[PDB]
RNA sequence: GCGGGGUGGAGCAGCCUAGCUCGUCGGGCUCAUAACCCGAAGAUCGUCGGUUCAAAUCCGGCCCCCGCAACCA
RNA sequence: GAGUACGACCACACUUGAGUGAAAACACCAUAUCCCGUCCGAUUUGUGAAGUUAAGCACUCACAGGCUCAGUUAGUACUGAGGUCAGUGAUGACUCGGGAACCCUGAGUGCCGUACUCCU
RNA sequence: GGGCGGCAUAUCUGUUACACGACAACGCAGGUGUCCUAAGGCGAGCUCAGUGGGAACAGAAAUCUCACGUAGAACACAAGCGUAAAAGCUUGCUUGAUUAACGAUUUCCAGUACGAAUCGAGACUGCGAAAGCAAGGCCAGCGAUCCUUUGCGAAGAAUA
RNA sequence: AUGAUUAGAGGUCGACCUAUUCUCAAACUUUAAAUGUGCAAACAAACCGUGCCUUAGCCAACUGCAAGGCCGGAAAGAAAAGAAUUAGAGGCACCAAGUGGGCCUUCUUCGGUAAGCGGAGCAGGCGAUGCGGAAUGAACCGC
């Protein structure tokens, strides 16, 4: 026989983790460090840009971060980019970028400094430094940016990960996150450089168009076997040359409406679905019920 | 034999309680601290940095220095025939924001309330009567109060 | 119904081959050479945890070379040392948690061509099999449990070797 | 109380991760014994623990034996 | 009435079985040319959307184990103050006050925020 | 008593110690004069001790695999405390073990030094995508006057 | 939970598991007092007027936070609920003496078989102090 673990006394002495520790979704000691400043600000506001990514579409929030609760000033989805042109694609690199670039626009409009800040209208993958009060810079007057700092969560932090396509698109919309290029596509490890124009091919969906060709030929040798990768792609016309012009006049018509999301129907008793909790009188009735049951058959 | 570190005899003080383990969360993190604030000096045995010496554990003072990550807080200590205000530098991890004002600051706050309730025609609230006075008692129930056999025999074991 | 489910068809996720020398040196060079050959892949040595003064073997000493291989290769292979065991297994062979294994002694028995320079090898051949849904239990993110019902147990993985490779199932126990 | 030692059948090395000699056994040489020649076997390192991946070896306790102290009145 | 992302408190939230699950999500899932990383596209990374609620997840169930708050244990154990109190003593009671703990037993089985979304 | 012995002679952990702090004995049980270019710093991945089922030679114990596992392991050395997407393990890059304008403070305490610490300001940095984290290995591991000895006050500019 | 520990029971003998059970801990603890211990309880203070000035402080900025002031307002000068009391002048110095062998009791307490023995904690006392009592006694009772 195996002595047993989980006795009584194993449930006694346990401790149980954060509930977001228990069901794997924050990490604490890089949240303490995050929401953590300097105690002479005396609790002047410091937001996160919070990128979470699921299987279907792109979450990016700007959050400050308080006792009662995180507060969320400005949030951006990727299944909002149909709204501008985007309807295929909404995880790829090229829509982390339109999501970065549509929380920073939407952001900066709602703190009243849009048209201060137009951060890059034209991409080209290219790494600046970001002007924070940390870093002495030129000690120029200037007015400074709004500034957030990543926060990719539990995400593995590779080069060239979609997290760091929703920080170049929020920069390049005029947002001051302190960032380098290592983590950037494009970017050698080796000789420390940057080659923007690989970055620029991924904001702008090339290795997808690549990809799409690739998938479309191969679907033509032979047309009786039935391929599911880009399925809704080849559904619509969607053409790999149109691919970079569409992610264009998205980042445009981003620019122009930022406020801008997909159509309501613009409709109410909710209809509750919910199973009623047994009382505890009935509880015991049920259990009596039961032992008298068995006294019977005896 | 017996020796006399900077941590001696802190075996029980510089621990955790039952089931309570863990680092400190961030509404610690979210707390702010400023000069002239009275704090309780309560080290946190998970954070081994910045911490008090044992002596001034659960000791309140007031806050005389902030700095990015410590509290200076200046804690009366009787030395001999007098009490001297030492200064004492933590981490932020080991101190909480005192309630020893709370009474006080509530006491100020309701006799502003009913200066402008009375200010301006409003109803003060009634004044509580004190318990100690006499009355009349209408008892529901009377029982009799006496020993009984019972009582000695239910406090005899086996 | 539930049991017709199609998320819950048993599938094999990794054939784990490892050939434990226990000797280091040249003769496991070879060996590793061999199971190159055999799995399509590079493996990877295994160090020792403990001395044993009895086997020979010191501490953080590579003493064994095992792969892992899944999808087609696996396959492949487990048909291969199937052959060998004529598709004959025992019983006690099969874990309560849905795996089970056997060993070949002559890799050469597996249609490898003999090399003289490397030799002749025994190794274990391990199966693991499962269900689509077990990534829960090992992503990063939100990782927790896989439901008791869905684990595959001992009766449905010997079910599983009748039908899909047609085997014989051994009754007995170990001595 | 202080210091030091227990190791093949015997006497002693190695004591800072198993050896010698004698003895024993088989075969030669001799009429025979011894001496001599050729081979072989025999080792919980005093017991109990601990440290270490690994303790005859390093750190404690325990059992015998061995010495040196045990003074001033 | 629900979901997702970030959360505050950190079991009334955990653990073990069982059942149920609108919508939209979440998730399993498909795949490996590119960015990236491995003995292994298992994890991770990229690209996708053919399938499924089977798992995860959310609810509900159990005279469930834990946990939480009460009640009992009990004015008991202990204890501040007092005696030219008792007793050979060990100790004990008494007077003015304070006052536990387990076992056992009753009830309960998360709650509160910000943003977006479904029900609509 | 002294001697012999030992060290309670400087010092660290638990207990004595009576729920702040403080408290003796040649009281109890143990430590210290070292060790580490990593066993320091940081980032990222991972989870340990142990069980149970299974796999050629392989067995109580060699390696492989799946479950369980609140730490029952580990963190140089005594002990206590602390720690689980770590403070443990592996790995990659590193020299925050440098300098630091006589800043302030704690422990011992006479509120004197010494030794250890704590909170900082400046320079130059290391790691990190970033928030940040580090001026050694948290807390024991060490030294006045006088004397000796070493480093710093580079070169070049100034009619002073 | 960590150590110690007696006995049955339930899953040839035992071992091993499951439940509980006899007995414990200065160097064990989930829980946890009494007595304690830190702070506060309106006159250089605090509170109110997004009143005003300044800053090379914080924040992306700002009338927002931080700091130092200025100008005003209000102030049971701290109600009522048991809701304090005081033979309640606070602060600041200077110059110096004796002392640095202690001892005894109440509760707590370590070594020791124990001691009119050795060693501690809190507080009284003798020493330094007689007087009235316990016949007599440095310390007991009263004062
Ligand atoms: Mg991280
Ligand atoms: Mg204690
Ligand atoms: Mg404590
Ligand atoms: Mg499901
Ligand atoms: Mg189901
Ligand atoms: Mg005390
Ligand atoms: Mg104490
Ligand atoms: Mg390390
Ligand atoms: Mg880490
Ligand atoms: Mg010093
Ligand atoms: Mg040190
Ligand atoms: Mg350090
Ligand atoms: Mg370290
Ligand atoms: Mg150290
Ligand atoms: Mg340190
Ligand atoms: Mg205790
Ligand atoms: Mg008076
Ligand atoms: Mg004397
Ligand atoms: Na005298």
């Amino acid at each position: 026989f195996v002595k047993v673990v989980k006795n009584k006394a194993y449930f006694k002495r346990f401790q149980v983790k954060y509930r977001r520790r228990r069901e794997g979704k924050t990490d604490y000691h890089a949240r303490r460090q995050m929401v953590l400043q300097d105690k002479t600000k005396f609790g002047s506001p410091k937001y996160r840009l919070v990128v979470r990514i699921t299987n279907k579409d792109i979450i990016a929030q700007i959050v400050q971060a308080k006792i009662v609760g995180d507060e969320v000033v400005m949030a951006a989805y990727a299944h909002e980019l149909p709204a501008f042109g985007i309807e295929h694609g909404l995880t790829n690199y090229a829509a982390a970028y339109a999501t970065g670039l549509l929380l920073a626009r939407r952001t900066l409009a709602k703190l009243g400094i849009a048209d201060k800040f137009q951060g890059a209208k034209e991409a080209d993958g290219s790494y600046s430094a970001v002007r924070t009060k940390k870093d002495d810079e030129g000690d120029d007057e200037e007015r400074f940016p709004f500034k957030a700092i990543l926060d990719v969560g539990l995400a593995r932090t590779t080069t060239g990960a979609r997290v760091f396509g929703v920080l170049k698109g929020a920069v390049d919309g005029g947002m001051a996150v302190p960032h380098r290029p290592n983590r950037f596509p494009g970017y050698n490890k080796e000789k420390s450089s940057l080659d923007a124009k690989v970055h620029r091919d991924r904001i702008f969906g090339k290795h997808v168009a690549d990809y799409l060709k690739q998938v479309k030929e191969e679907a033509s040798s032979n047309p009786d076997e039935k391929c599911v990768q880009f399925s809704k792609y080849m559904a619509a016309k969607v053409l790999p040359e149109s691919i970079e012009g569409m992610y264009k006049k998205a980042h445009a018509a981003i620019r122009a409406d930022p406020s801008k999301s997909l159509p309501k129907k613009a409709k109410v008793a909710h209809k509750s679905y919910k199973t009623k909790k047994l009382s505890g009188a009935e509880k015991r009735a049920a259990a009596k019920a039961k032992v008298a049951a068995i006294r019977e058959r005896l | 034999v017996h020796s006399y570190g900077y941590k001696s005899g802190t075996r029980h003080l510089f621990a955790k309680k039952f089931r309570k383990h863990g680092v400190p969360s961030v509404s610690t993190i979210l707390t702010n601290i400023k000069v002239g604030d009275y704090v309780d000096v309560v080290a946190d045995s998970a954070v081994r940095e910045g911490m008090p010496h044992k002596y001034y554990h659960g000791r309140t003072g007031i806050v005389w220095n902030v700095t990015p990550r410590g509290v200076g807080v200046i804690i009366n200590k009787p030395v001999r025939t007098r009490t001297l205000r030492k200064r004492i530098c933590v981490r932020f991890e080991h101190v909480r924001k005192s309630r020893c004002q709370e009474a006080f600051k509530a006491k100020e706050h309701q006799f502003q309330a009913y200066l402008a309730a009375k200010k301006a025609g409003k109803a003060l609230p009634p004044l509580q009567k004190s318990s100690r006075l006499g009355g009349i008692v209408r008892p529901k129930n009377v029982e009799v109060l006496a020993r009984r056999v019972a009582d000695y025999e239910a406090m005899v074991p086996y | 119904s539930k049991a017709a489910n199609p998320m819950r068809e048993i599938v094999v996720k990794k054939l784990c081959i490892n050939i434990c020398v226990g000797e280091s040196g040249d003769r496991l060079t070879r060996a590793s050479k061999v199971l190159e050959q055999l799995c399509e892949q590079t493996p990877v040595l295994s160090r020792a945890r403990l001395t044993v003064r009895t086997f020979g073997i010191r501490r953080n000493e590579k003493i064994a070379v095992h792969c892992t291989v899944r999808g087609k290769k696996a396959e492949e292979l487990l048909e291969k040392g199937l052959k060998v065991k004529e598709f004959e297994l025992k019983s006690y062979n099969f874990a309560d948690t849905g795996s089970f294994g056997f060993g070949i002694d002559e890799h050469i028995d597996l249609g490898i061509k003999y090399d003289p320079s490397t030799g002749i090898y025994g190794m274990d051949f391990y199966v693991v099999l499962g269900r689509r849904g077990e990534r829960v239990a090992h992503r990063k993110r939100k990782c927790s449990r896989v439901g008791h019902s869905h684990h595959v147990t001992k009766e449905e993985a010997m079910k599983w070797f009748e039908k899909v490779h047609d085997g014989i199932i051994f009754q007995a126990k170990k001595k």
